């Protein structure tokens, strides 16, 4: 439920690792940087870091995946204009 | 080849008065003319692009007057524009304005200077010239060749360029003339008949610079297939289809950011195939470490590779950088001089003595850095040569035997045992000396160098204790008969005083304080800076006693009743023995190995690539030249020397000049080496001077080079890393490319070969020194790789410092 990581599958040469985030994170752009004793930081790249509707711990969690692809992953919207009766 | 002429209409600074004037010439090669009133150099000629796209256009729908019955400029100019009406090139209304332009003066480059110049111009409906409207480009010829006849043939013929710009145009017009006789006009002062005219007319236009257009057509014009063509051609469309022709065998050639002669020198095919392609329809048809199996011939190549720089050898040393690296070699090769030489005359019953090692020394570094391949090393008497002069003269004096006159025909020996390896190219055996051999050496022998002036100054210390009471009323010739107050203190602190200076004026050279070229040029003089400081520091304290540099009082033998300057082979006082005649080749096979060891290995350590050293480097006339000079000095009684490690590298970072941390150029020249050698000679007659400078100074001098020589070793960068943490270790091949833990068995080997020599240089079998250093060559080649990979192997034993 924090920052967390783990190895989930591993070979000899790779790690295949999951990351967690919290559910209250800051937003914005990432740097992930791997630290390993006796060595100096790695910069191992960047990522973006957004508020999340689909997960129940969150702010702006949505209870419909309807409601979430409508007002979060629909760019095309429509904007009603004219009068009450047209 | 033809002449070909190219002018452009232009106005004068002096009356604004238009006129033609000649701005390039062809006779195959182009000629360009100056602002400055001569013609630059000649080149091949390269066309813009723009230049032949629009020259193909003007000239698809040009004007052409083949076989003109004309013999004159206003004749063909007459003709030329009746036709181009006739072509609807150019309106009835531009007819009277073009052929005022046509029939002009036209100047040539000897009233360049007479006029105000010329600037360009273009022609208005008024005569008064317009100045040009478009953003003016200045030509690259001028710029790239100008800015610092007799070719002709007699039955050749010339063409006339004429490119000018005129407002009242619609479009650039090209007009092509070829005379039925080849006459003589105005325009050309030159005494060659002109047989083809292009007239290149019209309005400023964007990608249309009509320079360019001129210089096109001209080079067109200058080809041979095309010319050719040219006198051949009775329409517009032959001469359509030649220029077709010279377009396709025409090589563009793209911008790019990284330019370079190996990738330029790809398109040596594509060009040679294009000219044979354009020339299949014409008739006519396109126009030190090496052995060479040769007797004497690393001798020969050595001198033809640096002979030539001599010039260079002489001018490059007018700096002061040079004169700093003098005064710091002076003291660096004089005090070990004098020393080695009081040590010798102890040792020998001054058989040989101070003189002559002062006199050998000056006069074999003169005739080396007079005639030397690699003038930057310094010849001088070191310690295993020291060695081997004791145990000779106990050898003599063991058996009755006269040492100076052994000593000649031991040089004797060694001249022959010279010629025999440089005439059989006997030194690419060094190329076996890897970066292994050549940097266990140089740190064996800086390490011995520290010892050494360390225990000078642990010496003083003896002789002048610190007691609390001190005998006051000693006699003080020739030296110290007892103990002195604040002798060895003093020492100590002139020692470190100097060292420290050394140092920080070391730092100050890449610092920066101060303007930068005078805090190069003080950093340069650092060492004098801080002798003279503790010289006048030592100076004045007038109570205490310290010792001072002390040289012979003349010219003379160090011992007048033993010998003279010339010593007979067949002895002084007792007949030299027939045996010792033959059996003085096996100490002088040591002596052989042990200075060509030694100056060879200098000069594999002084001319590293990274030490940037273009001038080349002599191994076969360097290692003959100091042999033969020390087998001749023996026969004059005076010693055989050898290229120092210390000094020579001294010597050479003396004249190094640093970039803005990595090396830039060595002012690689014969004249410092030679002032030193000639300082060191007239050394006696400086007496009054060197009586004043203390030997402390010259120990934290001393110091100083010990460890300034192990900058560029990587031996001594690797013993840091031990004492240094992985994560700090630099990004170098040997440590991104070699695991931690076999970098530091590679320096763990390493350091055990150094316990090794230092320990069997400690037993007095320490001329066994050359062998046991030979015998790091099989451990490098054979035991390393199996043990190492051949990739580790060549990331920590690389000869140019490469990541394989
Ligand atoms: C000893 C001078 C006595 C002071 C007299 C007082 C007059 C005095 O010396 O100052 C004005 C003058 C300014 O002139 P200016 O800035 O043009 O001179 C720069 C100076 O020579 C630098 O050392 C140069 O860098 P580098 O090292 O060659 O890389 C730099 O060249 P570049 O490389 O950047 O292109 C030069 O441009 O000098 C100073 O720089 C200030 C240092 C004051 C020096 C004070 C030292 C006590
Ligand atoms: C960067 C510049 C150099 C820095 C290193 C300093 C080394 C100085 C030499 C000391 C060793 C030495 O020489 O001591 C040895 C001497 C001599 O002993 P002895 O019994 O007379 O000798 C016996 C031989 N006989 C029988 C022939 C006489 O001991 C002394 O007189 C003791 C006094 C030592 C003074 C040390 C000065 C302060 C050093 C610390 C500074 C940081
Ligand atoms: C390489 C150099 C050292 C030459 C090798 C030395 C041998 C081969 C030669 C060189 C000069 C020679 C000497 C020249 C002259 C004489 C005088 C004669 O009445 C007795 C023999 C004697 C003394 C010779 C003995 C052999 C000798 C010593
Ligand atoms: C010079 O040589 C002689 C005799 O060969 C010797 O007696 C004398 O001690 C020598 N001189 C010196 C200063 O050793």
């Amino acid at each position: 439920k924090w920052w967390s990581a783990v190895v989930e599958e591993r070979d000899a040469q790779s790690w295949t690792i999951s990351v967690t985030t919290p559910a209250d994170a800051v937003i914005g752009h990432y740097s992930l940087l791997l630290q390993v004793s006796g060595r100096k930081q790695l910069l191992l790249g960047q990522f973006t870091l957004l508020f999340n509707p689909w997960n129940r711990e969150d702010a702006v969690f949505l209870k419909n995946e309807a409601q979430r692809m409508e007002y979060l992953l629909n760019q095309n919207g429509l904007i009603y204009l004219g009068t009450a009766d047209c | 080849k033809v002449y070909v002429e190219l002018q452009e209409l232009v106005m004068d600074e002096k009356n604004q008065e238009l006129r033609w004037m000649e701005a390039a010439r062809w006779v195959q090669l182009e000629e360009n003319l100056g602002e400055n009133g001569a013609w630059g150099r000649p080149h091949l000629s390269h066309l813009t692009f723009w230049s032949l796209l629009e020259l193909r256009r003007v000239f698809t729908k040009g004007t052409v007057l083949l076989d003109l019955q004309e013999t004159s400029l206003a004749g063909v100019a007459n003709q030329l524009l009746d036709r181009f009406i006739f072509e609807d090139q150019i309106r009835p209304q531009d007819r009277e304005e073009l052929l005022r332009a046509l029939l002009l003066k036209h100047s040539h480059a000897g009233e360049l200077e007479a006029l105000g110049g010329v600037k360009p111009a273009v022609l208005t409906r008024s005569g008064d010239p317009s100045q040009p409207l478009l953003p003016q480009h200045s030509s690259l010829e001028t710029q790239l060749f100008c800015e610092q006849l007799e070719k002709i043939p007699p039955d050749s013929e010339a063409t006339l360029v004429l490119v000018g710009r005129a407002d009242f145009l619609e479009q650039p017009v090209l007009g092509f003339v070829r005379l039925q006789e080849a006459a003589e006009l105005e325009a050309v002062e030159l005494p060659v008949p002109i047989r083809f005219l292009f007239v290149l007319l019209g309005p400023e236009a964007p990608h249309i610079d009509y320079t360019q257009l001129g210089r096109a057509a001209a080079t067109l014009m200058s080809e041979r297939v095309f010319r050719i063509d040219a006198y051949m051609a009775q329409s517009r469309g032959e001469l359509l289809h030649s220029l077709e022709g010279f377009l396709d065998c025409s090589l563009v050639l793209p911008p790019t950011d990284a330019p370079s002669e190996q990738a330029l020198l790809s398109l040596v095919p594509v060009q040679r195939e294009l000219l044979r392609r354009r020339y299949q329809s014409s008739p006519a048809k396109p126009d030190p470490l090496q052995q060479t199996g040769q007797l004497f011939g690393g001798l020969v190549r050595d001198i033809r590779r640096r002979y030539p720089y001599y010039l260079s050898d002489i001018t490059d040393a007018f700096s002061p950088q040079v004169l700093a690296a003098v005064i710091f070699i002076y003291f660096a090769a004089l005090s070990p001089a004098i020393t080695f030489g009081g040590l010798l005359g102890e040792k020998t019953r001054n058989q040989m003595g101070v003189s002559e090692l002062l006199i050998s020394t000056a006069v074999q570094g003169i005739l080396f850095a007079l005639l030397g391949a690699q003038p930057l090393l310094v010849v001088g008497f070191s310690g295993p040569l020291l060695v081997f002069e004791e145990a000779f003269f106990s050898f003599c004096e063991t058996n009755g035997l006269e040492y100076i006159v052994g000593r000649v025909w031991i040089g004797f020996w060694l001249i022959l045992l010279v010629v025999l390896v440089v005439a059989f190219e006997g030194s690419f055996l060094v190329r076996f000396i890897s970066r292994y051999t050549q940097e266990i050496f140089s740190f064996l022998i800086s390490l011995i160098f520290i010892y050494e002036t360390f225990s000078k100054l642990i010496k003083i210390f003896q002789d002048h204790p610190l007691q609390k009471t001190y005998n006051y009323n000693v006699l003080m010739v020739p030296k110290p008969q007892g103990p002195l107050p604040n002798t060895a203190l003093l020492s100590l602190v002139l020692m470190a005083g100097t060292f420290f200076f050394a140092m920080m004026l070391r730092k100050f050279k890449n610092s920066s304080y101060f303007p930068g070229k005078l805090r190069r040029v003080i950093g340069d003089f650092g060492v004098p800076i801080s002798i003279l400081i503790m010289v006048l520091v030592d100076f004045f304290i007038q109570d205490t006693y310290t010792q001072k540099l002390s040289v012979p009082d003349g010219f003379k033998v160090s011992n007048s009743s033993a010998r003279g300057w010339v010593i007979h082979p067949l002895g002084l006082r007792s007949e030299f023995p027939i045996w010792m005649m033959f059996a003085s080749a096996l100490p002088a096979l040591l002596v052989f190995i042990l200075i060509f060891l030694e100056s060879q290995i200098t000069t594999l350590i002084v001319s590293k690539p990274e030490r940037k050293m273009v001038k080349g480097s002599g191994f076969h006339l360097d290692l003959l030249l100091v042999v033969g000079m020390g087998g001749v000095a023996a026969l004059f009684g005076m010693p055989w020397l050898s290229a120092t490690t210390v000094r020579s590298v001294t010597h050479a970072n003396a004249l190094t000049v640093m970039g803005k941390a990595q090396i830039q150029e060595v002012k690689e020249q014969r004249i410092s080496g030679l002032l030193v050698a000639v300082l060191v000679g007239l050394s006696i007659l400086m007496e009054p001077i060197l009586s004043r400078i203390p030997l402390a100074v010259l120990f934290g001098i001393f110091l100083y080079m010990g460890v300034t020589s192990l900058s560029g070793i990587q031996l001594f960068d690797r013993i840091l890393l031990l004492f240094k943490p992985p994560k700090y270790h630099p990004d170098v091949p040997y440590v991104k490319r070699v695991k931690t833990w076999r970098m530091h068995l590679f320096t763990g080997i390493q350091i055990i070969c150094l316990a090794v020599l230092w320990v069997v240089k400690s037993t007095p079998a320490s001329l066994a020194l050359p062998f046991v250093l030979i015998l790091t060559v099989p451990l490098r080649r054979v035991l390393l790789p199996l043990i190492f990979r051949n990739v580790e192997l060549q990331c920590l034993d690389a000869d140019d410092a490469k990541a394989t």
